[PDB]
């Protein structure tokens, strides 16, 4: 969607090399905005958020609202056409499909990860769109540790030093008498 | 006879020639480094400002 934004300005990239600069720069200027309709006012009328990056060639471009255009799309799919909405209703909605009893403690306990959570001003966004979902009395607190980006992989290492888990594995054995379809098994 | 003193000076401007041409081309490349460096230390301070920038 970037890529497909920034042909409104005057830059062009087509070719599958060229989505690697696109990455990089969606990786070094996007930002999310907190509120979105006055930043979009703000950003065509004053110049304070147009930055500029350098392309490996030289040829540097300026990026005005496209900073907090394209990462405003997680929070509101109707750009790509996508039907399902963003992902502050999405998780709102799989805590309401949860039991009576344990919301509050998911209210007070939601967890961040991913490499694309590590956008500048998320957790903050994120925070404001669910306390307007969520009531209001409960508590919401959004934990996004520092380290976001290798969470899945130092859980990974916690899990396979544990003593109990020595004998969750698929031994060669079982696959051997059973085939591929060992995995569907208990035997995770 | 004439020869030997404009070959003497001919073969003094080669060498002469390839060592400024060396020493010109690798000043540059210390130059280029230095600048990359630069500008990678504004990076990280402008990168520290706009992170922080009161949260």
């Amino acid at each position: 969607y970037l890529m497909k934004i920034l042909t409104e300005r005057g830059y062009s990239f087509v070719t599958t090399a060229e989505r690697e600069i696109v990455r990089d720069i969606k990786e070094k200027l996007c930002y999310v905005a907190l509120d979105f309709e006055n930043e979009m006012a703000t950003a065509a009328s004053s110049s304070s958020l147009e930055k500029s990056y350098e392309l490996p060639d030289g040829q540097v471009i300026t990026i005005g609202n496209e900073r907090f255009r394209c990462p405003e799309t997680l929070f509101q799919p109707s750009f790509i056409g996508m039907e399902s909405a963003g992902i502050h209703e999405t998780t709102y909605n799989s805590i309401m499909k949860c039991d009576i009893d344990i919301r509050k403690d998911l209210y007070a306990n939601n967890v961040l990860s991913g490499g694309t959570t590590m956008y500048p001003g998320i957790a903050d966004r994120m925070q404001k769109e669910i306390t307007a979902l969520a009531p209001s009395t409960m508590k919401i607190k959004i934990i996004a540790p520092p380290e976001r980006k290798y969470s899945v992989w130092i859980g990974g290492s916690i899990l396979a030093s544990l003593s109990t888990f020595q004998q969750m594995w698929i031994s060669k054995q079982e696959y051997d008498e059973a085939g591929p379809s060992i995995v569907h098994r208990k035997c995770f | 006879d004439k020869l030997k003193e404009a070959e003497t000076r001919a073969e003094f401007a080669e060498r002469s020639v390839t060592k400024l041409e060396k020493s010109i081309d690798d000043l540059e490349d210390e130059l280029y480094a230095q600048k990359l460096k630069y500008k990678a230390i504004s990076e990280e301070l402008d990168h520290a400002l706009n992170d922080m920038t009161s949260i």
